[PDB]
RNA sequence: UAAAGUUGCUGCAGUUAAAAAGCUCGUAGUUGGAUCU
RNA sequence: AGAUACCGUCGUAGUUCCGACCAUAAACGAUGCCGACCGGCGAUGCGGCGGCGUUAUUCCCAUGACCCGCCGGGCAGCUUCCGGGAAACCAAAGUCUUUGGGUUCCGGGGGGAGUAUGGUUGCAAAGCUGAAACUUAAAGGAAUUGACGGAAGGGCACCACC
């Protein structure tokens, strides 16, 4: 953010945050995530400070834009909740997606077919994407993670606090991270609303697709 | 080498626990160490339930239950297959079997 | 590094972690060197240079890398106050 | 036991991924295609490979398969995945908000939001599963 | 019971530095502790510290720069002459290029180099490098 | 002919990285021995410290394999240690040499007293540990040579240390642990925060950032 | 953790801490001005009073000792001093 | 742990000598029973009169007759 | 031989020795 | 005598390799919190 | 086969209480005591401090029973690349060759041997203290593979069974 008004959160972004339910964390708080929550509702649920989430998102975008080769960013999702969002983010920005199962040794074993050497790693859930997180610790690979209130922070360098359990919230953060990196890069203006809308990044939930058809 | 952190018993914070007797072999075993099982069973088994209900004099009598607390010494527990041996990692699980 | 004569007799000068000031060893592959692209104050666009931080493996293992990078960016003006 | 060996399965997967356009649901055309595009030194092995290719064609007909990866098929798959509703699910006339998140938004300087509807909070502080 | 407050202070700062923390609080404080922290100051190993005045015994909040490898105490506080100072620094210090032995002489509290300059021996307190 | 697979190998072969110290600066893992052969091929020597037969008991007999320990390093600034176990002794030695090349670490050398001439001894007292074996290197005056056991002496001479005092504790009869401990002590020489390294670091560009486009088109 | 200001503790967590474990120890007790239901004149009472405080201008019992804070008689009002 | 105070010299010395008595070589050299029981009486060599020639069985893993003499 | 029974046998031997040197 | 940091003041060990008294009290001994230019 | 045993029947001393001895246990956490620092998490027992909201009551404050936290002293548990360790494992068995907070006991290859002897305590049994000659290249600890088991689970076969 940098106290710049042009990079400050707007009313529309806040409304999308609240509609997606990003501020709604979990019933447990990791001690390394305490500086991101506001207070704890009487249902046991923690509320995430959305200003601070916006700041961490902007920092992650600044880290992403700082890599000259757009294909040298690796975007990983293991749960089905974030696979579509990850693929859309890769198509929009230019990163390399790994949707589905992460084969161990992708970073260490150079004989493997999928062997790659990224310069930045973005994951949807540090708990569910622990294998790439620990593999990054072998190849000097910085990591960006979407963290919940109970998300462990080992080997996580830029943590964006949010609700990474719901489909809408995960899709919304991947969509806004793409928007932020595109805006910083030079494509897309900050005044015209982005054409791509966040529902394109949402998990389709096959039983919902069947009703859709 | 130590096999179990709790030494196979549940004695923490005290010096002595009262001895009890194995229901099978009548062995003196500390109460915390002994393997205890609470059996609630129908007095009449399911095979004779129909005969008992047909030959009853009341309506909806509901057959009584039997409540027995069995205390077993480790040797008897293993021999009677009440408890089994497990792997070095499976030993740490204290969750009771689903059953 | 310096002898009495005045020249630097050393193979190389290693980097130090920007969070803990520890020397980052030659074979310590959990360490990272992040680059963060700062933005111009008018158009909100990447302008070309950046600010760089380096974190050792121990800090990352303890989970303190996130807070350390947050504070380093805050002191640099990258992250707004509060 | 009619369990196919890895020879048959890998051969069929490679054949399908390479020549998906030429194949179909017919065993007797698939076996000719296999004998034309591949070198299988046995007729029984050719028949087994063609049968598994037919089975896999039927499988891909109703969705994806973990073994196959067809480059042209992925474009159509993401085209189906490009579904966009008319109205965004995040565009709501009124969104319910707890008093605590309302206070947080006020501290954010976004307390002037109108779509927020401050719902009543919970009464009982019973959100934990009983132990035992 | 607690004896030799200096040992506790040095252990606390050593443990905080091993852990990578930027500030450490030491309690109780003492004039010996303050003099030791100041000789650590003048050589750039510690950083700025602040004394909190509780009416019983103060506390010290010490800022930490990662330049401190070890700091410890030597108990008992043996008497050191000028002749034996070389043996003591050979035993305790990691090199002749850096590291300091702290001692109380009649001239005050100072490192072994200043004690050599002033030609005074004393009692050893601790060391840091 | 060498055809690199890793990014670092491509950069090294393409005359983009000029020194091994640039790789050491960014703590990049080295996974191709041709990099070491390209940078220090002329000056590298190897020395098979030990061949040990290990045995695995089986239903019929003992299956025997051979473990080779190989120390490598030009006698100026660099050294490496490698352990490889294989069914044939020659294969084991070849693999151990490859591993020793992959494990080359830089050695920091200092002065005992006056800083006149080139560095000749360890910067300060350092310690390495590997399974009950503790090895301590102490700075020594010029011309004192290496006062150590033969096994650490080989590695210390191979690294480039001219003068050194040594103290070892534990079961040094296990050559592998002794060698790994002295290797660890040697490796710690550039991780000790001495006052001459207190100056704030100036961060440069990593090879992956300096040559992003060249890697893109190659 | 790591960079946590021990010099400037926050008031909420300073009250959260034990009385002897603060930066400067501050007692948790206080002195109250207690008004009887009928008597016009107030009495100074210790919050954690260990004695049965009697009204100096009457026979009314003002507070009863307990494990911690003393229990005021029903109707007897009180205001915190200073 | 051991005592470390400035006035603990007597305790340290007394403990060291008492524990020194638990060393096999030290006790053998300083107790005086070994020298009394030694047939040479502490000498490096001795002179004797041959009593008889004897053959001694070698220990179990190797079979041989060692030719000795009673002196 | 079990240590307990070895101690028992040694105690029997001691008892015999004490009774013999009355 | 060194090797023996296998007598350990420097400088060893005591869960399982040899090893912490069954437990507590207690004289001598040893050690002993800030504070005074 | 034998059984001076394991199984069964009877059954003395004892097992029980009081008064005097005995002072030994795998008397075990096989881990001295005092003090400081060093990660998280959820529980639990006692005491205190707060807070909606339910219950005893039917209305009054109460004070009890729950519920959500905080503090302190405990019995512990899970977790962790704190760090240690030969490892098993240990948040102490960490803050140790970067070796010093105070202080008690105590070990020094395996046997002979906790034996002989002297002393001392005890009615006794025995307790405490406690050698040497001589003998020996290992004894021992953790952990890895096999082999075996009268341990537990599965699976297979008309050279098994049905
Ligand atoms: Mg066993
Ligand atoms: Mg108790
Ligand atoms: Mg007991
Ligand atoms: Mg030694
Ligand atoms: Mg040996
Ligand atoms: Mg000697
Ligand atoms: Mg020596
Ligand atoms: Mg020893
Ligand atoms: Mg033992
Ligand atoms: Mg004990
Ligand atoms: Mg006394
Ligand atoms: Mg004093
Ligand atoms: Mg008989
Ligand atoms: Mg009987
Ligand atoms: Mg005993
Ligand atoms: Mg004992
Ligand atoms: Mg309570
Ligand atoms: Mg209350
Ligand atoms: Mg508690
Ligand atoms: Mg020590
Ligand atoms: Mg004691
Ligand atoms: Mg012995
Ligand atoms: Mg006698
Ligand atoms: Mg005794
Ligand atoms: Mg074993
Ligand atoms: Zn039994």
């Amino acid at each position: 953010s940098g106290a710049l008004d042009v990079l400050q959160m707007k009313e529309e972004d806040v409304l999308k945050f609240l509609a997606a339910g990003t501020h709604l964390g979990g019933t447990n708080l990791d001690f390394q995530m305490e500086q991101y929550i506001y207070k704890r509702k009487s249902d046991g649920i923690y509320i995430i400070n959305l200003k601070r989430t916006w700041e961490k998102l902007l920092l992650a975008a600044r880290a992403i834009v700082a890599i000259e080769n757009p294909a040298d960013v690796s975007v990983i999702s293991s749960r089905n909740t974030g696979q579509r969002a990850v693929l859309k983010f890769a198509a929009a920005t230019g990163a390399t997606p790994i949707a589905g199962r992460f084969t161990p040794g992708t970073f260490t074993n150079q004989i493997q077919a999928a062997f790659r050497e990224p310069r930045l790693l973005v994951v949807t859930d540090p708990r569910a994407d622990h294998q790439p997180l620990t593999e990054a610790s072998y190849v000097n690979l910085p990591t960006i993670a979407l963290c919940n209130t109970d998300s462990p922070l080992r080997y996580v360098d830029i943590a964006i606090p949010c609700n990474n359990k719901g489909a809408h919230s995960v899709g919304l953060m991947w969509w806004m991270l793409a928007r932020e990196v595109l805006r910083m890069r030079g494509t897309i203006s900050r005044e015209h609303p982005w054409e791509v809308m966040p529902d394109l990044y949402f998990y389709r939930d096959p039983e919902e697709i069947e009703k859709e058809e | 080498t130590k096999k179990r952190r709790n030494n196979g018993r549940a004695k923490k914070g005290r010096g002595h626990v009262q001895p009890i007797r194995c229901t099978n072999c009548a062995r003196c075993v500390p109460k915390d160490k002994a393997i205890k099982k609470f059996v609630i069973r129908n007095i009449v088994e399911a095979a004779a339930v129909r005969d008992i209900s047909e030959a009853s004099v009341f309506d909806a009598y509901v057959l009584p239950k039997l409540y027995v607390k069995l205390h077993y010494c480790v040797s008897c527990v293993i021999h009677s297959k009440v408890v089994r041996n497990r792997s070095r990692e499976a030993r740490k699980d204290r969750t009771p079997p689903p059953r | 590094m310096q002898n009495d004569a005045g020249e630097f007799v050393d193979l190389y000068v290693p980097r130090k972690c920007s969070a803990s000031n520890r020397i980052i060893g030659a074979k310590d592959h959990a360490s990272i060197q992040m680059n963060v692209a700062e933005v111009d104050k008018v158009t909100g666009r990447f302008n070309g240079q950046f600010k760089t931080y380096a974190i050792c493996g121990a800090i990352r293992r303890m989970g303190e890398s996130d807070d350390s990078i947050l504070r380093l960016a805050k002191a640099d003006g990258i992250v707004s106050k509060n | 036991g009619r369990v196919r060996t890895k020879t048959v399965k890998k051969a069929a997967r490679v054949i399908i991924e390479k020549y998906y356009t030429r194949l179909g649901n017919d065993f007797h055309t698939n076996k000719r295609v296999c004998e034309e595009i591949a070198i299988i030194p046995s007729k029984k092995l050719r028949n087994k490979i063609a049968g598994y290719v037919t089975h896999l064609m039927k499988r891909i007909q109703r969705g994806p398969v973990r073994g196959i990866s067809i480059k042209l098929q992925e474009e159509e798959r993401e085209r189906r995945d490009n579904y966009v509703p008319e109205v965004s699910a995040l565009d709501q006339e009124i969104i319910e908000v707890d008093p605590d998140t309302k206070e947080m938004l006020k501290l954010l300087d976004f307390g002037s939001l109108s779509n927020l509807q401050v719902t009543q909070p919970t009464v009982g502080m019973n959100f934990k599963t009983p132990r035992g | 019971v607690r004896m030799n407050v200096l040992a506790d202070a040095l252990k606390s700062i050593n443990n905080a530095e091993k852990r990578g923390k930027r500030q450490v609080l030491i309690r109780p404080c003492s004039k010996v502790i303050v003099r030791f922290l100041t000789v650590m100051m003048k050589h750039g190993y510690i950083g700025e510290f602040e004394i909190i005045d509780d009416h019983r015994a103060g506390k010290i909040v010490v800022n930490l720069t990662g330049r401190l490898n070890k700091c410890g105490v030597i108990s008992p506080r043996f008497d050191v002459q000028l002749k034996d100072l070389e043996k003591w620094q050979n035993n305790l210090l990691p090199s002749r290029q850096f590291g300091f032995i702290v001692l109380t002489t009649s001239a005050g509290i100072m490192d072994h180099e200043e004690a050599r300059r002033k030609h005074t021996g004393g009692k050893i307190l601790g060391f840091f490098f | 002919e060498w055809m690199p697979v890793t990014k670092l190998g491509r950069l090294v072969k393409d005359m983009k990285i000029k020194s091994l110290e640039e790789i050491y600066l960014f703590s990049l893992p080295i996974k191709e021995s041709e990099i070491i052969d390209f940078f220090l091929g002329a000056s590298l020597k190897d020395e098979v410290l030990k061949i040990m037969p290990v045995q695995k008991q089986t239903r019929a007999g003992q299956r025997t394999r051979f473990k080779a320990f190989v120390a490598i390093g030009d006698y100026n600034g660099h050294v490496g240690l490698g352990v490889k176990c294989s069914k044939e002794v020659a294969t084991a030695i070849r693999g151990a040499i490859i591993l020793a090349k992959l494990s080359i670490v830089p050695v920091r050398r200092g002065y005992w007293g006056n800083k006149i001439g080139k560095p000749h001894t360890v910067p300060c007292k350092v310690t390495g540990r590997c399974g009950s074996v503790l090895v301590r290197l102490i700075p020594a005056p010029r011309g004192t040579g290496i006062v150590s056991a033969p096994v650490p002496k080989k590695l210390l001479m191979m690294a480039g240390i001219d003068d050194c005092y040594t103290s070892a504790r534990g079961c040094t009869a296990t050559l592998g642990n002794f060698a790994k401990a002295t290797f660890d002590a040697i490796s710690k020489t550039y991780s000790y925060l001495t006052p001459d390294l207190w100056k704030e670091t100036v961060f440069t560009k990593s090879p992956y950032q300096e040559f992003t486009d060249h890697l893109v088109k190659t | 953790p790591l960079a946590k200001d021990l010099l400037h503790p926050s008031p909420e967590e300073e009250k959260r801490k034990h009385k002897k474990k603060r930066l400067v120890q501050s007692p948790n007790s206080y002195f109250m001005d207690v008004k009887c239901p009928g008597c016009y004149k107030i009495t100074t009472v210790f919050s954690h009073a260990q004695t049965v405080v009697l009204c100096v201008g009457c026979s009314t019992v003002l507070c009863q000792p307990t494990g911690g804070k003393a229990r005021l008689t029903e109707g007897c009002s009180f205001r915190r001093k200073q | 742990g051991k005592c470390r105070g400035l006035r603990t010299a007597r305790k340290l010395r007394s403990h060291r000598r008492d524990q020194k008595w638990h060393d096999k070589q030290y006790k053998k050299a300083h107790l005086g029973t070994a020298l009394k029981a030694n047939p040479f009486g502490g000498a490096s060599h001795a002179k004797g009169i041959v009593l008889e020639k004897v053959g001694v069985e070698a220990k179990q893993p190797n079979s041989a007759i060692r030719k000795c003499v009673r002196v | 031989m079990r240590a307990k029974w070895r101690k028992k046998r040694m105690r029997r031997l001691k008892r015999k020795r004490r009774k013999m040197r009355q």
